[PDB]
């Protein structure tokens, strides 16, 4: 059912933050824990994220998080610190455990994802 | 010539207010500590006539603990705004399934300030939730239409501790010693105490749970066992042990509905597909129930009998109905009493508005609890109702039947002090 | 505190709301024993002997057939209704013995 | 000669204390204690006992208690504060005319048991409780809802006049007065002691005393200065006056539901027959028993053509004949009696829903309908006349206490003082 | 002369003994009832008149407020008189009566006797 | 001379003796009053007296427990030290009363002493 | 020899119970009159150990004057309704500026019927108010999100009144009289008292007005001293005079909230010059301080005392507070505590919502009161709290501490009449 | 698990079973995941944690035990003409550029 949208789109001064969000469609922005994929030219690898499930956000592999779910808002943010001119790629957003009840522990990987934008940094 | 005796040992049937002897709402409210050495005296060739169906004390437990659950409740948060049409759709699981039992419920509930509403969701137990017409997704909680709703406060214990009931000046207890005695008629062997022992209230429906034990085998208890009309209270000289479980771990969402007015509810479930169960051990059930039906063909001689499920009803007086961790379970008994004359898995449902009173004047809202939950308790007894064969079932009851097969043995007398007898001695004067 | 209730007069020897009204009782009655001793003249008596004859209709069975034979409760069942007579007759009793007392050119 | 102590001393002090009431009713639920079936009383030789009625305590104890218990009762009942909106109201047509004068047909949007729905909703209500917004308007409110509590009296709990008596605590005594013309104030020379008043019933009314004692005087008047005309006079007759009075038609009741096991109480529908209420006073006896209460005037006003006129002025409770005839509250015209120099008389009477009851406005109490006919028959016991060359008299009142007053006038009570001080006789009993 | 009356000292004595807003009314009167028996009788104590429904003491009989009495005529038929003329002295009276039995403690505490 | 007049005086110089909230506050006061008050008298009257201000009986002293001459104890020491220096002996005495009233309550109970 | 049982014995020992109150609320409550002319005895040869920070009294006046402020705004206007965003504006005076410390909000309520709303206009205090967003004018109440606040009724000042406390029957509170006492220790000149003198129930937090003034020299009175961190209440023994006032003159409305109920809004403002201020003679303050200067040097000799303003911590803290008029003060001290060791004017501020005790349920709503107010109180007392020289801050502390000041002199004690002592006589006649 | 899976880009006609095993220092803590894409557009998951197929899989395969995660994709043809790449959902936020191997 989900439909996650794609982030909104940039073309952030160079080191910026990569100020982003991810309007939430067809899912319960209350669970539905979160993230934005680490976008590159050859492969997106890490993320950003954030949960209302978990009441929680995590630091990113790389630069910052500032990740958010908005769940009031139905949508993800994030604003990972410093963009590099080479982070100007396309990251979807998508997330896990938007479900009533989950039949196994959060130990998997999202599969929800938004056909992305990029921030051209 | 007339004598008058004062301090004679003698008393009469009566009827008091006995006063109740030690988070915790028990603790709290029975703050009177109780006696680190408690006394009984034997009384030496006394017979009295006890009667375990027309004891006041019962119906005394039965009020007091009433009051003490609504007072309890009472200055705790309302749910009243949240009685509003609700869209409740499939609770889809992670699994290519929807967990049976839940619904998926939204709707716009009014937050601190007047001017806004917000749509907040919930899951909820699909046993709290009706619906409104035919063929719709429009649903309403289950008591809105006929009274208040009120959330228990998540800092207030319900857990039992033992409770001692205590006679006031003037008043005694007596206890019935006699082992095989039945709840009726002469005790030949009694003592005095001023409290009784320590009774653990329980709430608990079909099975009698974390009582005593009989001693001198099991005893069936009866107002009259001939009658039909009436509840047989079985009570056992060994226990059957009982592990109650919830195999997930719930999360949960927090809605304000107003100043400091928090409301409670299942965010999301996540664990295993079934909601909830009772492990009983096989071979232990098996010797109880041949136990069991030894003592009731003693009664009902020469027929064969059966043990069947409850009859008919709903939820609390034809399911397992009892208090796990502050959860509130009902489990299905089908298991157990189908019989005619290694563990055994109870299927078990959960709910979150209820009432376990004969009372629906108010409703009390459980709030979700976090983490898993394992419950190990005792079956002490059976409530059977009897329906050539007999055939038994494992009805309900009014909730005394949890203080009966406990105060059996006590009843209260008033001490009469003053009395007279004649003599041979005329009152010398001056 | 009872002892041996189960023998004869042979072997006899020596929230808020309800919390106040029974101690309220509990006073009460203790008031009501003591003013009942003090009208009969037993104040302060646990055995007080008094004036009034012992009569056959409350009774008619002989000393060593109500003592040493019979259960103090018992007895109290075999008199019971007899109480409110045998009370009054002993309120009377200390009312002429009072009035007796209380003659004039005696002191 | 020395001092004699005594204790058990039968003397006594006038002293105010709590008296205690003696027999789904809300009397019988709170007046719960028996009364003695074998009462006693003590006839007393010589003693000059001091009466006055109208200073007497008991009658401010007994209005406390009803007070109390009228609002108990009510308390714990439902609100109709989500009644208070905007009425769209128009003319009420149960009648082949269209008209049935003393109602209007109102329509509002309330709440139901889905907080998040509301729905229109009407019933008929009488023009005496709707109050217009503006002049030109069929825009309405609830009388008297801006400025009070407006609570709906539950069907599951009865009210009616259970004659109640009221018994002393020990300790105390209450001395009765049984001179037939003792007549308000002063010593009572024929006293005695009982324990419970006879039972009185907890009748109100404004003008007429209904439902009482009879006087054992043909006629007794009572004031506490007949020649001040700022007192009340209570006219007590030694005959029945029969009155009854009729509310010749039949309401269809319906339920609005309001909330969460609460529900509103309305009139949908009227059957027929358009006389909103009257009463029937026998004509002959009127004519006599007011004659009657004039000869007895005649000792205290010694002047011909004396006269009687309708209360002067102010609202229902004090302009008419207020009384609880079965559920629905009367207010009748008795203008057609208190007319006079000195079969049947049809006084025209109207019905009241929402109801001050006593002189507290802050609170107010609503009626539901009463499904069927009501025909009540009473009888008036006394009088309650104020005054203004030949002075007129009025069908005026007090505060309502004068309804209990009236019944409590031959009772005192009294502190048992069982310690004496110092009669002599005798030395001392030393050694 | 109150000489029948004093047959009926008896009965008036057992006389004396045997909705939150009403509880409380009600346990009021009942304290209010005891409170009321025992300053009596703590007061017969003080006075040295315990157990007795009719004692004598000594005390002055002060001419100061005791006119002379008559031969069973001034001893008269009605209590309240009584209560009228006699009682005019109780905040007087009373205290004598404390003050002779205090002086008969001090007579006999431990100076004589044992 | 007043309520508590000379507290401070010598054992040898004792001379002799001499709303619904608050609602139930106050009841709760006047119970209590009242329950002290019995609880004395039926104390005094169990140790054979009632009516008295002083009671003798038929109770020896330990003498280990003053281990002090009369001469002293009854003399040089306030009332109130009297109280301070009973060294948790109250309930040896009270025991002790209650026996010797008990052995005259058995003494007495033949009770022949009748017409 | 012998024992003798002696009852009326004047002895005592310590103990706790509920003292009545004796002689608006405080008239209304405390109904029972007081002894015109207390009979104090002096207890010859009597010495008491005395302790004013263990004394329960201190505690039960506490608790008893909660129960009394709650049972008087309880049936009073709710001001639920106003939890409505409200758009608010810099508020402007009779002078035509602005008032930094006021806003002029406007918001929609619920009027006479239920179906209607009005847009109505009211003045807040700055303090009384949060917003709801950064940049934008959408506000709500401060405690909207907590409590509900009550509007006291107009009708209660609550003006303090000398209360007495007194003992109930079989109990006594002895007084100390020594003019040096610490509250501590042994008194050894001491009275019996049948009830406490009138100690009026003035509220403050660091200077302590009314209230009787020490007859000895000023004495400093701490639980330990050398702990920093109690209390030290310094009592003087000369009163220091202050001045408080608000002289804007006030105007109100009254806006009806629902059926019944009306909220008592500020209107306007006119005749504008400083919010709040308070005058001290500057003479008077400086020899005062110095003089309790001269006592700490006792217990911290040889050392320079300095002090730190205004301590740290929140608004009823830091900041001196008091109701003057019915309305709450709250008045910058700084300007007194900063020394090193013709007047001085304290800026100070006003609030309409007040959280008076730990507890801020109930939350009470000032009424605003039209014109202008002054008041004349006298300084008894300093708290201060410690913390190379000693410094010390004037600073708040449990209200507790505010009636330690008054009842430090008065024990509670229990009289216990019976007793036993030796005679060497043996009773007669067996 | 902050390596790479030994994929080379390996393909062919049928049954393209490149299995790179998600060789991501073995140790995925067995949350080996898998996903794939033949579009400029966001991979889809192709198999579910570990051996659990994706939703609505065909023409698949998978396992691991946190290593050794060999995903054979079933006997796959025109379905795994797709670039593929593994990730560990419960292991160092790791993700394996693996290889275009699209056929
Ligand atoms: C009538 O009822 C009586 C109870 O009121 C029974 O008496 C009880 O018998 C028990 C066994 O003999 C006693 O237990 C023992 O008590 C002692 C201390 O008293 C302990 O040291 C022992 O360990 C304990 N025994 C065990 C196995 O734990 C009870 O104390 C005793 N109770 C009382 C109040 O005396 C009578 O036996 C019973 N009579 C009949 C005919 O059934
Ligand atoms: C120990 O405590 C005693 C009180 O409990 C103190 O006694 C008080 O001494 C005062 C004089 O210093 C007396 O003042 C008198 O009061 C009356 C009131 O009506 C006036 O007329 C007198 O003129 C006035 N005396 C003078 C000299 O002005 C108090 O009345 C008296 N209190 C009592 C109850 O007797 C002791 O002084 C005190 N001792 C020490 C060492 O501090
Ligand atoms: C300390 O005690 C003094 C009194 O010794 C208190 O001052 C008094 O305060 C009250 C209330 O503010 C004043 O009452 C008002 O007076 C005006 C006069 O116009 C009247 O209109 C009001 O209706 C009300 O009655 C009183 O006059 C004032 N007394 C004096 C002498 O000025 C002071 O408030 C106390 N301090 C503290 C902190 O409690
Ligand atoms: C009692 O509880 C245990 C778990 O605590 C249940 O044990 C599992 O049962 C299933 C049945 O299909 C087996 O596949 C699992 O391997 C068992 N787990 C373990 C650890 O042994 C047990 O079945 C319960 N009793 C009953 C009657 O169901
Ligand atoms: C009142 O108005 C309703 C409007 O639907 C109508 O059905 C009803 O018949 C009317 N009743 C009377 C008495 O006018
Ligand atoms: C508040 O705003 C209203 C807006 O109509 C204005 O009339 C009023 O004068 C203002 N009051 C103040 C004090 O600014
Ligand atoms: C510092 O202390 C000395 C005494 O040691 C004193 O004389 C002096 O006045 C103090 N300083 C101040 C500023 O008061």
């Amino acid at each position: 059912x989900x439909x996650x949208x794609x982030x909104x789109x940039x073309x952030x001064x160079x080191x910026x933050x990569x100020x982003x969000x991810c309007x939430x469609x067809x899912x319960x922005x209350x669970x539905x824990x979160x993230x934005w994929x680490x976008x590159x030219x050859x492969x997106x690898x890490x993320x950003x994220x954030x949960x209302x499930x978990x009441x929680x956000x995590x630091x990113x592999x790389x630069x910052x998080x500032x990740x958010x779910x908005x769940x009031x808002x139905x949508x993800x943010x994030x604003x990972x610190x410093x963009x590099x001119x080479x982070x100007x790629x396309x990251x979807x957003c998508x997330x896990x455990x938007x479900x009533x009840x989950x039949x196994x522990x959060x130990x998997x990987x999202x599969x929800x994802w938004x056909x992305x934008x990029x921030x051209x940094x | 010539w007339v004598t008058v005796y004062y301090g004679v040992p003698v008393w009469k049937d009566a009827e008091t207010t006995l006063f109740c002897a030690s988070h915790n709402v028990w603790a709290t409210h029975c703050c009177v500590p109780t006696d680190p050495n408690p006394q009984e005296i034997v009384l030496e060739n006394v017979t009295e006539n006890f009667n375990m169906w027309k004891n006041n004390m019962v119906e005394q437990m039965h009020e007091d603990i009433i009051s003490l659950w609504d007072q309890s409740l009472k200055p705790c948060v309302k749910l009243t705004p949240l009685c509003v049409t609700l869209n409740c759709t499939n609770a889809t699981a992670s699994n290519s399934s929807i967990i049976e039992g839940m619904k998926n419920c939204s709707f716009n509930i009014t937050t601190e300030l007047r001017d806004k509403r917000e749509k907040k969701n919930a899951l909820f137990y699909k046993l709290d939730i009706v619906q409104l017409d035919g063929n719709s997704s429009q649903y309403r909680l289950i008591n809105c239409n006929t009274s208040a709703i009120t959330q228990a406060c998540p800092k207030v214990s319900f857990e039992p501790i033992p409770i001692h009931y205590c006679a006031p000046a003037g008043f005694a207890i007596l206890k019935c010693n006699n082992k095989t005695f039945t709840g009726t008629g002469p005790c030949n062997n009694v003592s005095t105490v001023q409290c009784t022992h320590g009774i653990k209230p329980v709430v608990s429906t079909q099975l009698l749970l974390n009582g005593s034990l009989a001693e001198g085998e099991i005893i069936i208890r009866s107002e009259n066992i001939t009658d039909n009309g009436k509840t047989i209270l079985v009570h056992l000289n060994e226990s059957v042990k009982i592990e109650c479980t919830r195999p997930n771990n719930k999360t949960r969402t927090s809605i304000r509905i107003g100043p400091g007015q928090a409301f409670y509810a299942t965010g999301q479930v996540i664990g295993d597909i079934r909601e909830a169960y009772c492990n009983i051990s096989e071979s232990t059930w098996n010797e109880t129930l041949g136990k069991v039906v030894k003592q009731l063909r003693k009664h009902f001689p020469h027929k064969n009998i059966t043990f069947q499920p409850s009859s008919g009803g709903d939820l609390e007086v034809t399911t397992h109905s009892f208090n796990c961790g502050g959860e509130f379970f009902y489990c299905n008994t089908s298991g157990l009493f189908n019989s005619t004359w290694d563990s055994i898995t109870l299927p078990c449902r959960i709910k979150q508005i209820i009432n376990m009173w004969q009372e629906v004047g108010r409703a009390m809202y459980a709030p979700p609890i976090q983490g898993n939950i394992t419950c190990v308790s005792n079956i002490t007894g059976l409530i059977l109702t009897r329906d050539n064969t007999e055939t038994f079932r494992p009805g309900g009851g009014d909730m005394r039947d949890n203080w009966r097969s406990e105060l059996y043995k006590y009843k209260v007398v008033k001490i009469e002090p003053l009395g007279v007898a004649p003599t041979a001695c005329k009152r010398r004067v001056v | 505190f009872l002892g041996a209730a189960g023998s004869t007069m042979g072997a006899a020897s020596m929230w808020g709301i309800k919390q106040l009204q029974a101690r309220v009782l509990a006073v009460e009655h203790y008031l009501r024993d003591q003013q009942l001793l003090g009208i009969w003249g037993c104040s302060g008596k646990l055995i007080c002997t008094t004036n009034v004859p012992w009569n056959s209709t409350w009774s008619n069975k002989t000393l060593s057939e109500i003592w040493d034979n019979m259960t103090w409760l018992q007895w109290d069942k075999e008199i019971s209704n007899y109480t409110q007579i045998i009370y009054g007759l002993l309120e009377e009793s200390q009312n002429q013995q009072e009035k007796n007392e209380t003659d004039n050119l005696t002191c």
